[PDB]
RNA sequence: CCCCCCCUCCCGGGAGAGCCAUAGUGGUCUGCGGAACCGGUGAGUACACCGGAAUGAUUUGGGCGUGCCCCCGCAAGACUGCUAGCCGAGUAGUGUUGGGUCGCGAAAGGCCUUGUGGUACUGCCUGAUAGGGUGCUUGCGAGUGCCCCGGG
RNA sequence: GCGCAAGACGGACCAGAGCGAAAGCAUUUGCCAAGAAUGUUUUCAUUAAUCAAGAACGAAAGUCGGAGGUUCGAAGACGAUCAGAUACCGUCGUAGUUCCGACCAUAAACGAUGCCGACCGGCGAUGCGGCGGCGUUAUUCCCAUGACCCGCCGGGCAGCUUCCGGGAAACCAAAGUCUUUGGGUUCCGGGGGGAGUAUGGUUGCAAAGCUGAAACUUAAAGGAAUUUGGCGAAGGGCACCACC
């Protein structure tokens, strides 16, 4: 195209490319909050967690480290938090 | 690496405007390029452009016109005197009707004609016409 | 092109858009068509805007109707697809038609007894006639073409987006452009249906022509 | 690209805009020193004790909810490990890798890489010595590189 | 390792060793053409008539 | 007396996990008001004692993921699973690559309404009329046909 | 046809696929050390790029000392071929080819194209890592993992097209952004021979490696492309001044 404007694009444009590419940076990473079916402790688990986080309490495994985003264990539901 | 973001910037300035965009990325910034743009901005060879503002180092989106022929960069700052000038005006402009010369003086950055006026010199920067 | 309110695309020129196969495009897609494209769907099919479609051939029938000697509009097909719709469609508007082999040095060689100079050009695919759009390059020619989501643009002004594989699309954008022009011209009435038929634009095989002609009288 | 490769990476760390403590954080900033001290206590680097403070209590910089970094606030309790850890690392690796090669003769690859590993260290080491982190007559050598860790 | 030669050959006669080959390694990467292509003999021992016997009736 | 098969054609009856309706049910999702908002206590999933506080007197179900999760009453919707009388019963057995709340899947016997219509098909094996292999036909390429039985 | 012994090598799978700085690397398993890319809201904070002196690695052949020598095979012994054949061809065959320990540092070591950084068209695939989404399968339910399918992102080997642009052209998405000439930096060439030759220094046990002239002589030597012509070059046809 001859003309784009650059200034401001489609959302869908800034989620689509890199980044870094972006015209302001943002993660794409993010945090949020998961509880187990049993025991009642909410606690912050972050998206690519690398590491194995326990509840506070010590009794079920939350997530595995993978290569990007961790794996949560079944029956732990999550969501996002923001503000 | 990246050691002259100035003749960086206007490198892309220049191979936008021959591909013929409208809009210009420059990713970094520099007070230097402000003042450069700024001049460009003035002598009307550029259009209005934007600072995006984040808290590393800003980017520059310049609006284009189809008024620009060559930006460069003489590198490295070569100090210029007064009677040093011309020589530069002869070896480097394409006419003496147009073309402009920004050097870098203690009294600000500004082109050649505004140096002979406030009669002074200093360093180059590069040219544009 | 549309932005009046007796401007705007119909009640029965959608059903004829979802009738004769013109929303749905090929399979794959230049990047000079990437504004003309609703989205993608399952089996590789893209969906063709009808609105920005609309817009193309109001700007199409503008760019026609604009100069006033519709003897000096050339009009091209090579195709089988678009042999009797421009015919139908010189007869129509008073344009100057080219139906198969289109020889190599109309628009360039003066000596010809083919030598021809017209002032607006209108052909029905970029793909297959990239003879007449390489000869538009040398004399100062505006071309308008019929193109897909994947004819390639190249020397071309006004691009309509449209499905030029199908006989019943083509023959509905002559028709329609026929029409257009003639709306804007004056022959034609605004408000009172002037259509005919559409059929009469329609390329067919000819095993169909000998089945209507069994099977009628 | 790299410094002794030849390839050219782009996987880093890309911080938000928004530089401001977010309103679902609990954890005033004694509270995150004191955690801080409790896993310099248990022996761990400043890297992995941000590492398990931002997986774990979701923090997401010492630095956006304390003034000072993490290396800063140790220093400043006076705990620092005595050596960097990056040229602490790099030592550890060219042991690792000379111990190799005290019973493998034939692999000229591995010396080739211990060559790389120690022109790495010795560059580190003079911009240590260039900041004044480490003494002037501080110098890496094989025997010296036993006895320390 | 729990059968001796006459049950082993008779397990040789189909692809049986193919087909649960074929079927265990299909959560890996799914085969299509499993068979044993060679079986060889490395020691043999003393020869006794009365398994020879009792392998021809 | 051309005595053996074998292929096809007209029509009809059976077994099997097809589709469209029908009866019995079971789940996921959806909106409305918790007399109005800020904290302290014993683990806090529905929890209970209160202090502030709103209109002299009275008082509004919770958790901390501050916005959707529980428990309520109302209102009917969209989608899906099983059975083809119902209960026995998802019960043994079987199963894996890693688990689960787990697929496949019986009969004995008993209470009644004695058990709902149309439309097709079936080479062989494996693990369903699915899935994945692989044949018969004339040498090829493409079609028809290759479950059991009865009359010609 | 059944067995024994010796040494070498790892076909088919094997690709304009992968890794490594290059030379180079292909049976299975086990041990040790290392590395690119991807992911990161982790840590230090300018630690960076190119490089005289100096330093590691470095195909095959060649040298010194051992063990072993299946096949192949410089020198050599013959048999044909030919006017001659110490050549092509065939039979043997010594060093060498294999491993260990110590040497040289040479290739058309070629992408005949230095390294770092930025910008300028499109498309379909491919190897790795990550992300999202209808469906099929590891037999029918759920979740995650493998295997397919549709796309996005980053790095890498590459491909097709192009009046971007360049060039003497072949061609190149770099060999582009070059009289509109300046991003940073190392090495190197000034007509063809003499000549990588003489001499001096230096390294090596040796073969040889690095540095490296001058006198004299010459008007051309070369690069790309077009036309003819002739090929013991290929593909189609013809002729009793060609053949059967």
């Amino acid at each position: 195209p001859l003309a784009k404007d650059l200034l401001h694009p489609s959302p869908e444009e800034e989620k689509r490319k890199h980044k870094k590419k972006r015209l302001v940076q943002s993660p794409n990473s993010y945090f949020m909050d998961v509880k187990c079916p049993g025991c009642y402790k909410i606690t912050t688990v972050f998206s690519h967690a690398q590491t194995v986080v326990l509840c506070v309490g010590c009794s079920t495994v939350l997530c595995q480290p993978t290569g990007g985003k961790a794996r949560l264990t079944e029956g732990c539901s999550f969501r996002r938090k923001q503000h | 690496v990246r050691m002259n973001v100035l003749a960086d910037a206007l490198k892309s300035i220049n191979n936008a405007e021959k591909r013929g965009k409208r809009q210009v990325l420059i990713r970094p910034c520099s007070k230097v390029i402000v003042r450069f743009l700024t001049v460009m901005m003035k002598h009307g060879y550029i259009g209005e452009f934007e600072i995006i503002d984040d808290h590393r180092a800003g980017k520059i989106v310049v609006n284009l016109t189809g008024r620009l022929n060559k930006c460069g960069v003489i590198s490295p700052r070569f100090d210029v005197q007064l009677k040093d000038l011309e020589k530069w005006q002869n070896n480097l402009l394409p006419s003496r009707q147009f073309g402009f010369i920004v050097l870098t003086t203690s009294a600000g950055i500004m082109d050649h004609e505004e140096a002979r006026r406030k009669h002074t010199g200093g360093k180059i920067l590069g040219f544009f016409f | 092109s549309g932005a009046l309110d007796v401007l705007q695309m119909k009640e029965e020129d959608v059903l004829k858009f979802l009738a004769a196969g013109t929303h749905l495009g090929g399979t794959n897609l230049d990047f000079q068509m990437e504004q003309y494209i609703y989205k993608r769907k399952s089996d590789g099919i893209y969906i063709i805007n009808l609105k920005r479609t609309w817009e193309k051939l109001l700007l199409a029938a503008r760019a026609i109707v604009a100069i006033e000697n519709p003897a000096d509009v050339s009009v091209i097909s090579s195709r089988n697809t678009g042999q009797r719709a421009v015919l139908k469609f010189a007869a129509a508007t008073g344009a100057t038609p080219i139906a198969g082999r289109f020889t190599p040095g109309t628009f360039t060689n003066q000596i010809q007894t083919a030598f021809r100079e017209p002032r607006l050009l209108v052909v029905t695919d970029p793909r297959a006639d990239h003879q007449p759009l390489t000869e538009a390059s040398y004399v100062n020619l505006p071309t308008i073409a019929l193109c897909n989501t994947d004819s390639p643009l190249r020397y071309v002004d006004i691009a309509i987006p449209c499905n030029n594989k199908g006989a019943h699309s083509v023959g509905l954008m002559w028709w329609m452009l026929a029409r257009e022009v003639l709306r804007m011209r004056g022959t034609i009435s605004r408000e009172h249906p002037w259509e005919v038929m559409p059929d009469l634009y329609f390329y067919r095989d000819p095993e169909e022509i000998e089945k209507e002609e069994q099977a009628a009288a | 690209g790299r410094m002794h490769a030849p390839g050219k990476g782009l996987s880093q760390s890309a911080l938000p805009y928004r530089r401001s403590v977010p309103t679902w954080l609990k954890l005033t900033s004694d509270d995150v020193k004191e955690q801080i001290y409790k896993l310099a206590k248990k022996g761990l680097t400043p890297s992995q004790i941000g590492v398990i403070l931002r997986d774990s209590h979701g923090v997401a910089q010492v630095r956006f909810v304390t003034g000072n970094k993490i290396l800063r606030i140790l220093k400043s309790k006076g705990l620092a490990p005595d050596l960097p850890e990056d040229l602490y690392h790099l030592i550890k690796k060219a042991v690792a890798v000379r111990k190799h090669l005290e019973r493998n003769r034939k692999d000229k690859d591995a010396k080739f890489r211990l060559i790389l590993i120690e022109s790495r260290i010795h560059r580190l080491a003079r911009y240590y010595k260039t900041k004044r982190v480490l003494p002037p007559n501080w110098k890496y050598e094989s025997s010296t590189a036993s006895a320390l860790v | 390792q729990t059968n001796d030669l006459k049950e082993v050959v008779n397990k040789l006669i189909p692809d049986s060793i193919g087909k649960d080959i074929e079927k265990a390694c299909q959560s890996i990467y799914p085969l299509h053409d499993v068979f044993v292509r060679k079986v060889k003999m490395l020691k043999k021992p003393k020869f006794e008539l009365g398994k020879l016997m009792e392998l021809h009736g």
